[PDB]
RNA sequence: CUUGAGUCUCGUAGAGGGGGGUAGAAUUCCAGGUGUAGCGGUGAAAUGCGUAGAGAUCUGGAGGAAUACCGGUGGCGAAGGCGGCCCCCUGGACGAAGACUGACGCUCAGGUGCGAAAGCGUGGGGAGCAAACAGGAUUAGAUACCCUGGUAGUCCACGCCGUAAACGAUGUCGACUUGGAGGUUGUGCCCUUGAGGCGUGGCUUCCGGAGCUAACGCGUUAAGUCGACCGCCUGGGGAGUAC
């Protein structure tokens, strides 16, 4: 459902320097804890964050 | 690997009818074009093994259908071992 | 089962009594249904009966005499490995008669002391005790 | 025969070609049986770091269906051309058309 | 014959593998300035650097290694083992209905293949490190420990090796036997809101019942109850040694 190209939620799933944060916080299913991680490296590999 | 109509072709070619998927002969079409193209695969990377030992599992069941075949029913198995080529 | 298929109904016995279980069920087999036969006819359990066509299903009923299942052992004697053949004077007492042998003689599937009367042995199939 | 997603950067200094460059890439895909479902420009956004001394690039993503091989050549081309550093081709595993 | 086994049709998850390029963090010197009394370390100095400009700064380079978060009670793989991103080739697994075959099976001595690390050989590569080796002091003497450099190696290609506490110290395959607590991945019914409520599979972690065990423990992923086949054991040492 969710993908890298939309940065709004990916903001909250990050810090100031660009640390992916643990679901162990969050509450992720543990499925879109891969994709997401995968859009956030994705994302920074692309530049849209460090 | 192997396309969806390739098989679809395969199963109508050596199939008593269409759709006769689990026949002895479409069973051993299907593996030997598997066998072939995979021979493809690993001519050109000699040091690929984990996928190496599928086809070995493809050779392996490929060899005990036909010895299936030739203990059941000689006949079809004699015409396909070279309508289809094999045994060489 | 996948080779053994009478060690498997006496296994299925055995632990659905360990198991106070009320009736065990198995893929029939003629063989199977000629050993329930016997078993039954020799008040070691209630009943059975085969249900279905293409697959046949055997459905034994195990006997309590209180809280304690009627039998104590069930062992497979002959087994695909060691086939074990008695000619009729030397066919087996299990527990001293109090048990049976159940054995194939070539005039069907028997008990022992059947067998030693129609002096004829065969093959041992069990021990049921 | 199946989706793909082309992302690539135009910095401003290479701002100069950005339509020829486009416009040669797509005739080829189109000449290779390759037709666009999509197509969409997010602009010059911001540079989290300064990539290649630089902190500004025109994000345009072309995103065309193609098959297996006529991929290879324009990625070919990219390493061979400094109008874009980084063109990351994509894959679908499934089938969408619709952009956002 | 169709229940085992397989073929098919459709999807799912995955650090499964081989390739191909790919980017930064850190890494050292150089390329310069910015700077002059320090850099350095142990049981302690010292050895080694530096005032010839030494470190750090930013600046660009060089080049190799490895991919911090995610990350896990995760996952995949026969095992070894697999972790940046993306493409190509590829393997296996699982789930849902259906179709097809028609016992086509299981296990396997011999055999064949894969197989950490070190090592070897052949060519390279060498940013850090680091057996050897090289300074200092050791300590009862020091070839202690240490710190300072440091070469093989580590990395790549090909060939060899074929070994590990290669371990779950638990061979493979099938069947049957109470529970409770989870995780991961499908999927059906009904909330047709996303989870949901109820199923239903596969993998997996932990308690524990009967049973079993010498005990510890194991306990439906059994070390229970059985069946098929294989491997193996027979007091300790000599010795996995001699031939």
């Amino acid at each position: 459902e969710i993908d890298y190209k939309d940065i709004a939620t990916l903001k909250n799933y990050i810090t100031e320097s660009g640390k992916i944060v643990p679901s162990r916080i969050t509450g992720t299913r543990a499925k879109y804890q891969r994709q997401l991680a995968r859009a956030i490296k994705r994302a920074r590999y692309l530049s849209l964050l460090p | 690997s192997l396309s969806t109509e390739a098989t679809a072709k395969i199963v109508s070619e050596f199939g008593r009818d269409a759709n006769d998927t689990g026949s002895t002969e479409v069973q051993v079409a299907l593996l030997t074009a598997q066998i072939n193209h995979l021979q493809g695969h690993f001519a050109e990377h000699k040091k690929d093994h984990h996928s190496r030992r599928g086809l070995l599992r493809m050779v392996s069941q490929r060899r005990k259908l036909l010895d299936y075949l030739k203990r059941k029913d000689v006949a079809r198995y004699t015409r396909l071992i070279e309508r289809l080529g094999l045994r060489r | 089962s996948m080779q053994d298929p009478i060690a498997d109904m006496l296994t299925r016995i055995r632990n659905g009594q360990a198991a106070n279980k009320a009736a065990v069920t198995m893929p029939s087999s003629k063989l199977k249904v000629a050993i329930a036969n016997v078993l039954k006819e020799e008040g070691f359990i209630e009943d059975f009966k085969v249900e279905g066509d293409t697959k046949p299903e055997l459905e034994l009923t195990l006997k309590y005499f209180q809280g304690k299942a009627v039998v104590e052992s069930i062992q497979r004697v002959s087994r695909p490995g060691l086939r074990i053949y008695k000619r009729k004077d030397e066919l087996p007492k299990v527990m001293a008669g109090l048990g049976i042998a159940v054995v194939s003689t070539s005039k069907g599937v028997m008990t022992d002391r059947a067998a030693r009367q129609a002096g004829l042995g065969g093959e041992i199939i069990c021990y049921v005790a | 025969m199946r989706h793909y997603e082309i992302v690539f950067m135009v910095h401003p200094d290479q701002s100069e070609q950005v339509p020829g460059m486009i416009e040669r890439y797509t005739a080829a895909i189109t000449g290779a049986e390759g037709k666009i479902h999509r197509l969409e420009d997010w602009g010059r956004r911001q540079l989290a770091y300064p990539i290649n001394k630089l902190h500004k690039a025109h994000y345009v993503l072309m995103n065309v269906e193609a098959p297996q091989e006529v991929i290879d050549e324009l990625e070919t081309t990219f390493r061979f051309n400094d109008a874009v550093i980084r063109s990351m081709v994509m894959r679908t595993k499934h089938a969408v058309t619709e952009a956002s």
